[PDB]
């Protein structure tokens, strides 16, 4: 019933489709075609430590510390200290995931001199943590999601520093292609600025009538005395949304952590001669009637078509008011393209010359073992571990933040349509069926997808090995290459402080395991904190 | 020095022809109803160096828009046609009350433009038969002390008739 509902109203959009798709192909083409990839420094921060645009990784100089900063050095790279290390920590009931989140993601930002190793570790505590969990009689398919342990963490930033190389010769694109085609698209209709609400919205909820399109001529402040640029805009941006579109246009090549910002920029609507006002967001002239406030927008400040217009150094309600399918299924129409680009290319073993990262069938390989370590013969077993370990860690996480790859700012629509994508994402990575706006849409698009992620395991399994000796060379390549590309003695000062916390359980375990004291490994740690 | 100044009027009384007919000495030709602009001119008064800056602003769909070229005026200049008695009303009630609103305290020299049209036969047969006739000198003077003007000047910003005397006194009033 609700089957033979639906391909009505796509039957309709259809034609629609196609001549929204390419006009904005050729519009973002031009835009790009004649990226602002995060240098792996930012990129990487932004994954393992979230929100924190803060210190201490990339910066201080004590004495009395760098004498005692070489002993835990040494000692961590030590294989049973570091497994020990984190065991005994683990097994306490002090800290919470919230803790064993930044310890999975300091020691990465420590041992990133010495990837061969830190590879060895890990494959070490995801070998206990399968075992741990198979002992207890835990639901296979229910184990990698979601537990969020220690290993499970350094494994999300094990995929991170190694797929970086794969974001650029690959996947780099599809995906900067995907998100230029949202904030294109949105931004074709209204945007509320109050509410973020927009008119071409993906998202069934924040979706949003008669408006007119105009077309100003801006003069590149960038520059001076030679031809305008001109931007499309509509006659209900709010002063703030139009800033925005003109620093986008301005300003195509120059990456966003560069831009002047909208805030310290004041729009002036340049006539005449030498006539230009400071048309504010919010000033003296501004409508409104009752107890609110009225955003200032261009038909209230009555703005002309090709007006001309320059940026110059600064110095509530917006619109709506609380079979309306049609409309999201010719945004999920025009949209159609980009997304299949980008979800072929991630579950692509060789593509545009490039083949499939190390990283990944090496991982792959290796769940494979475990799994035909256990005479696990179910498919749908170890095809969960795969995806609870690649693309709902790894890859949704930027899909619904492509800021953490590239230099961009993410408005407030643009988030509410990767979210969409990313949920369908997910679901399509799940062995599991399913039977309301977001499953509706893409009901008839879930199935395929699937057979892609099968495919995409299947050829990584049929594929010939990667041998010990050529893994510990790419490592190394990976591990040299941004070898010190981050402050290591913040991050091996950081970790000092937590073994300090529970330093007693710690030398018990260091005691009481016959390898780290068959090495006198306890010995060496107790130089370690007492220097300290 | 410099001293800013605005020049609001009604639609079509001849306040681009009297900004444009000065700073250039020339008058034009055809009617293109005004947004807003700015013209510039530096003259000397009384031995006196100034930055005149005059501000043409529309004449009632520009009226959401027109207050943002208020802030910080020294000097107004409302208008109104002398042969238009239409306009001469409006003077007391459309503009006076708008422009000491944003900028009170300041200066305001009422201006009666057209004087060309007042000498003249023509323009009196679409007058008398419209029961109409053109504004005579005193019910302008009588308007300007009512509203509060400090002068009341009449000019014709084609035949440059006294056009250089209304903003000699504009400055002389700041
Ligand atoms: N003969 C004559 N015509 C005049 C004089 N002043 C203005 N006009 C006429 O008045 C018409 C409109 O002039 P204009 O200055 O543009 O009026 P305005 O006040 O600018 N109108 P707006 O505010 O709507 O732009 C023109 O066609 C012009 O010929 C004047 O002193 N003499
Ligand atoms: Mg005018």
């Amino acid at each position: 019933r609700l089957q033979l509902q639906m391909d009505n109203l796509e039957s309709r959009v259809a034609l629609e489709c196609k001549e929204a798709f390419a006009e904005l192909q050729t519009d973002i083409h031009e835009l790009t075609s004649d990226i602002p990839f995060l240098d792996y420094r930012t990129y990487a921060m932004r994954v393992l430590f979230p929100g924190i645009e803060d210190h201490p990784v990339l910066k201080e100089v004590q004495a009395n510390v760098e004498k005692s900063l070489t002993l835990f050095g040494q000692l961590l790279t030590k294989k049973h200290f570091l497994l020990t290390f984190i065991r005994t920590l683990e097994a306490q009931r002090s800290f919470s995931m919230r803790d064993r989140g930044n310890v999975a993601s300091l020691i990465m930002t420590a041992l990133q001199g010495e990837m061969e190793y830190a590879t060895g570790v890990l494959k070490q505590l995801l070998s206990d943590l399968i075992e741990k969990n198979l002992e207890s009689k835990n639901h296979p398919k229910l184990l990698l999601r979601r537990t969020e342990s220690v290993a499970e963490k350094m494994l999300t930033n094990w995929f991170t520093f190694l797929l970086y190389k794969f974001l650029k010769e690959c996947a780099g694109e599809p995906l900067f292609m995907l998100y230029c085609a949202i904030k294109q698209q949105m931004e074709k209709g209204p945007i509320d600025a109050i509410t973020g609400e927009a008119r071409y919205s993906l998202s069934e909820d924040k979706l949003i009538i008669d408006y007119k399109t105009l077309t100003l001529n801006c003069v590149n402040p960038e520059h001076e005395n030679a031809p305008e640029v001109p931007v499309k805009g509509l006659n209900c941006d709010t002063v703030t949304q139009v800033k925005e579109k003109l620093l986008d246009a301005v300003y195509k090549g120059v990456p966003y952590s560069q831009r002047p910002k909208a805030g310290d920029m004041d729009l002036e609507w340049r006539q005449g001669r030498m006539a230009r006002i400071i048309l504010q967001d919010e000033d003296v002239t501004t409508k409104i009637d009752n107890d609110w406030k009225r955003l200032n927008t261009l038909a209230h400040y009555q703005v002309t078509d090709g007006s001309s217009v320059a940026l110059v150094p600064k110095q509530l309600w917006h619109l709506v008011k609380n079979i309306y399918l049609t409309r999201l299924l010719a945004t999920k129409g025009t949209l159609q393209k980009f997304v299949d680009d980008l979800f072929e290319t991630i579950f692509s073993t060789a593509h545009r010359g490039s083949a499939l990262p190390l990283a990944i069938k090496y991982m792959f390989d290796f769940l494979d073992e475990q799994a035909d370590k256990h005479q696990i013969h179910d498919s749908d077993v170890r095809h969960t571990w795969k995806s609870n370990c690649l693309p709902l860690r790894f890859w949704v996480n930027v899909i619904k933040n492509p800021q953490f790859v590239f230099d961009i700012h993410k408005n407030s629509i643009t988030d509410a349509c990767l979210s969409v994508v990313a949920q369908t994402f997910m679901d399509s990575c799940s062995t599991s069926e399913h039977k309301p706006s977001n499953k509706l849409l893409y009901a008839k698009d879930i199935p395929n997808y699937k057979s892609w992620v099968e495919r995409y395991y299947a050829d990584i399994a049929k594929m010939p090995a990667i041998s010990d000796q050529d893994m510990s060379a790419y490592l190394a390549e990976q591990s040299r290459l941004h070898l010190s590309q981050f402050n290591s003695m913040s991050a091996l000062h950081e970790i000092y402080s937590y073994i300090a916390k529970y330093k007693d359980e710690i030398l018990v375990a260091l005691e009481k395991d016959e390898q780290a004291r068959r090495q006198r490994l306890r010995s060496k740690l107790e130089q370690v904190v007492d220097t300290m | 020095q410099a001293i800013k100044c605005v020049v609001v009027g009604d639609g079509a009384v001849g306040k681009t022809c009297l900004l444009i007919s000065y700073t250039t000495n020339a008058f034009p030709g055809e009617y293109i109803p005004t947004v807003f602009d700015n013209y510039s001119a530096n003259v000397m008064v009384d031995g006196k160096p100034v930055n005149l800056g005059l501000w043409d602003t529309a004449g009632e769909d520009y009226d959401r828009l027109r207050p943002l070229s208020y802030p910080q005026t020294d000097v107004f200049l409302i208008c109104f046609s002398l042969v238009s008695p239409a306009s001469f009303e409006n003077v007391r009630a459309k503009w006076y009350p708008e422009v000491r609103h944003h900028c009170p305290n300041t200066p305001i020299i009422l201006v009666g433009t057209k004087l060309d049209l007042r000498d003249d036969k023509d323009t009196i047969e679409k007058l008398k038969e419209k029961k109409l006739t053109p504004i005579t000198y005193p019910q302008g003077l009588a308007m300007a002390k009512e509203i509060g003007a400090v002068k009341y000047l009449e000019c014709s910003a084609l035949t440059q008739r006294g056009l250089k005397t209304v903003f000699d006194e504009a400055i002389r009033a700041v």
